[PDB]
């Protein structure tokens, strides 16, 4: 299975800050792949457009994804509330690692990390199924308004989204 | 000015360190789980007619990051130990949060009371005397406390307050 790419156009306070594009492995999480790639190009009808990165926190990760609350709490997969790990071939190995957060096992939804260093303490924890292809850059940029706790100094948003290939 | 006091909330996930303090400071219930990361709130108060300010930490239960609380232990000044009263597991873990404590701060005295949360839920797994016992071999109290209908809030945070006066005195 050949993995597609998506991307954010990133925003800071409705300003346009940059594109991250991701490659989903496809080829090792399909289901968890295709989740993340579809809530992108909003073709169920919901997704990550206009949703916030609302955990930031400089040296570890920035967390978005809750397009449900917008509170950080919400969120919910193209195949019901939650889903299964689907496994942890993949691991935490460094930035741009694209990874789903989770509120313990198969707790899957669509709150995603976006790693800015290793954080090899989640491997087995979190199902990784994604790396930054372009513009890791502004991933390190979005780390300007993050904090310790992760609560963001300006409102980080994904203004648009979809998939390039 | 008022005295303050360094409060620390800790406990395993899910227990309602969160819901309480939030209780506390500001008069609702936060329905919905949005595990912490580490949360500071202050608020003024009078106990025993003596005005003070509240400087709270909520902590995260996270398992993970036991190495990553020592530093705020010793910073902090009394703790509430929080269990769920539905969570059995989450009563065991208070042992070793009380062990940690009382290892990173090297001392038995150190201000604390034992806070068994949710007594709405109708599903209780760990006994009231199991609760009462482990504070009375501590030495601390022990508040119940519902951060739903507001039960033993404020009673759990004032107790501590005045744990920490009477160990301030001794
Ligand atoms: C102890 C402090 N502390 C740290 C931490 C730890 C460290 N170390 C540990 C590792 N050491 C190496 C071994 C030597 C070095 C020092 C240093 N400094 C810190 C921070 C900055 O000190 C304040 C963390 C951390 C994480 C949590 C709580 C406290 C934490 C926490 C709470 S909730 C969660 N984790 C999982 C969360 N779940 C939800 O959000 C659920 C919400 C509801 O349902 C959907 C949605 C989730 O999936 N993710 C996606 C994945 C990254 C993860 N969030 C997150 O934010 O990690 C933050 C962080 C900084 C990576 C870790
Ligand atoms: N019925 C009931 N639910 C409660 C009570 N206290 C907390 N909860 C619920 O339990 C869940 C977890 O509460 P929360 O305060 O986030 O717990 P926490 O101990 O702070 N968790 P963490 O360590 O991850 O930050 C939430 O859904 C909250 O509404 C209570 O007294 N009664
Ligand atoms: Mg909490």
């Amino acid at each position: 299975m050949v993995n597609p790419t998506v991307f954010f156009d990133i925003a800071v306070d409705g300003e346009p800050l940059g594109r991250v594009s991701f490659e989903l492995f496809a080829d090792k999480v399909p289901k968890t792949a295709e989740n993340f790639r579809a809530l992108s190009t909003g073709e169920k009808g919901f997704g990550y457009k206009g949703s916030c990165f609302h955990r930031i926190i400089p040296g570890f990760m920035c967390q978005g994804g809750d397009f449900t609350r917008h509170n950080g709490t919400g969120g919910k997969s193209i195949y019901g509330e939650k889903f299964e790990d689907e496994n942890f071939i993949l691991k935490h190995t460094g930035p741009g690692i694209l990874s789903m957060a989770n509120a313990g096992p198969n707790t899957n939804g669509s709150q995603f990390f976006i790693c800015t260093a290793k954080t090899e303490w989640l491997d087995g924890k979190h199902v990784v199924f994604g790396k930054v292809k372009e513009g890791m850059n502004i991933v390190e940029a979005m780390e300007r308004f993050g904090s310790r706790n992760g609560k963001t100094s300006k409102k980080i948003t994904i203004a648009d989204c979809g998939q390039l290939e | 000015s008022m005295t303050e006091y360094k409060l620390v909330v800790v406990g395993a996930c899910g227990v309602g360190k969160s819901a309480l303090t939030i209780q506390l400071i500001q008069n609702h219930f936060v329905d919905e789980y949005d595990p912490t990361i580490e949360d500071s709130y202050r608020k003024q108060v009078v106990i025993d007619g003596e005005t003070c300010l509240l400087d709270i930490l909520d902590t995260a239960g996270q398992e993970e990051y036991s190495a990553m609380r020592d530093q705020y232990m010793r910073t902090g000044e009394g703790f509430l130990c929080v269990f769920a009263i539905n969570n059995t597991k989450s009563f065991e873990d208070i042992h070793h949060y009380r062990e940690q404590i009382k290892r990173v701060k090297d001392s038995e005295d150190v201000p604390m009371v034992l806070v068994g949360n949710k007594c709405d839920l109708p599903s209780r797994t760990v006994d009231t005397k199991q609760a009462q016992d482990l504070a009375r071999s501590y030495g601390i109290p022990f508040i119940e406390t519902s951060a739903k209908t507001r039960q033993g809030v404020d009673d759990a945070f004032y107790t501590l307050v005045r744990e920490i006066r009477k160990h301030k005195e001794k």
